[PDB]
């Protein structure tokens, strides 16, 4: 249900969605 | 009886979530504001 | 030159990027493509009517992993968001 | 006489290839 190249970097979260579901 | 009332009650939550996204408004709102903020950021690049 | 980080200017357009062949099909009149942010991503080669994508050259933050210098001086470097080829 | 120009008349303003972009 829930849904560039100019220095804008999106860091990944530390707890991946697999771990959170754990 | 309570088991049946509890089991059915979980059942409705699926259907409310399955069809209508109005419940998920609050999380979706956070995504829009942040995503929309970046669009304003890159847009300012084209401005003279 | 394609598939390589090259500084380029097409029809005097200018810029730096990685020139790659593009599957996107321009309409005959068009010459320059653009992205959502109105950033040049595709061009039509002047001499040969070929449609080239502009992919900006790779880059990212460099993070340093270190245990406290009190413990040791060995260090590990984290190159963010780059495949282990560009290094 | 008069008639209604319902929707006709839009022309590609410039030389671009925006894809799935609302410009
Ligand atoms: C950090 O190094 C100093 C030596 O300059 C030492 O005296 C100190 O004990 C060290 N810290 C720890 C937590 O061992
Ligand atoms: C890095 O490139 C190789 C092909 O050269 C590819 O198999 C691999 O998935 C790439 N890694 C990432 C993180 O994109």
């Amino acid at each position: 249900k829930v849904t560039k190249f100019n220095g804008l970097t999106v860091l990944p979260p530390l707890l991946t969605d697999e771990m959170i579901a754990q | 009886l309570i088991a049946n009332q509890f089991n059915s009650a979980i059942g409705k939550i699926q259907d409310s979530l399955s069809s209508t996204a109005s419940a998920l408004g609050k999380l979706q709102d956070v995504v829009n504001q942040n995503a929309q903020a970046l669009n304003t950021l890159v847009k300012q690049l084209s401005s003279n | 030159v394609k598939n390589k980080c090259v500084n380029f200017n097409f029809n005097g357009l200018t810029g730096t990027g990685v020139l790659t062949e593009s599957n996107k099909k321009f309409l005959p009149f068009q010459q320059f493509g653009r992205d959502i942010a109105d950033t040049t991503d595709a061009v039509r080669d002047p001499q040969t009517l070929e449609i080239l994508d502009i992919t900006p050259c790779s880059f990212g933050g460099v993070s340093v992993i270190t245990p406290g210098t009190n413990t040791s001086n060995q260090v590990a470097v984290l190159y963010q968001d780059v495949n282990c080829t560009e290094v | 006489a008069y008639t209604n120009s319902f929707t006709r008349g839009v022309y590609y303003p410039d030389k671009v290839f925006r894809s799935s972009v609302l410009h």
